[PDB]
């Protein structure tokens, strides 16, 4: 009693990974850079200042 | 002035540390997850 | 900041370094310069030991 | 005069050596952020066809 017509588990699955690969690439980028500033969009106050 | 800037600018080392290296597990697990359950539900029910 | 380069696998940070042996290969440049410097010294120096 | 020139010479000549390293410093980021990428895609895809 399921549905070939969609894997709506896996569409479940990887919505999931994105979130998690974006938050790893934001990290990766601080961490590398050695600055947690490193454009506005991480803080405008923070630039400015 | 320049402590100031270091302050405000720099990231803290044990805290982005921290968040990538659990981030990578999640990566890891959610690959697996995804491999095994875009299978499993395949041949079950094309079994049948 | 501490950067702490790499984190993809890849020997980045040693292949910055060698790009600061290249940018001590601009300090190079400096060595023409240094040559030239160490030139003027040593003529300066002679000039005063000649005025003694 | 000379030292003198000497000295604007080797100040200039530090500063573009820091813009250039600098330049290598921020490329070599970008390659960290796209190899992790790959790499997790390539790990992905091994395994999705080992399926």
């Amino acid at each position: 009693a399921q549905v070939i017509n969609t894997n709506s588990l896996s569409l479940l699955t990887q919505n999931n990974l994105n979130k998690s690969q974006s938050a790893l690439g934001t990290a990766i980028e601080r961490l590398s850079s050695g600055l947690r500033i490193n454009s506005a969009k991480d803080d405008a106050a923070g630039q400015a200042i | 002035l320049t402590s100031a800037r270091s302050r405000i600018e720099d990231s803290d080392y044990a805290t982005e540390v921290s968040n990538m290296s659990r981030a990578q597990i999640l990566q890891q697990a959610g690959t697996s997850v995804l491999a095994q359950a875009n299978q499993v539900p395949q041949n079950v029910l094309s079994l049948l | 900041m501490a950067s702490i380069s790499s984190l993809g696998v890849g020997s980045n940070l040693p292949l910055d370094q060698l790009l600061t042996d290249l940018t001590k290969n601009e300090k190079g440049r400096l060595t023409p310069i240094t040559k030239q410097q160490s030139a003027n010294s040593a003529k300066l120096t002679a000039y005063g030991t000649l005025k003694s | 005069s000379l030292t003198k020139q000497y000295l604007s010479v080797s100040n200039s000549i530090d500063e573009t050596v820091a813009r250039y390293k600098a330049q290598f410093t921020q490329l070599d980021t970008m390659m960290s952020k796209l190899n992790n990428t790959s790499s997790y895609l390539t790990q992905q895809f091994t395994a999705m066809n080992k399926s």
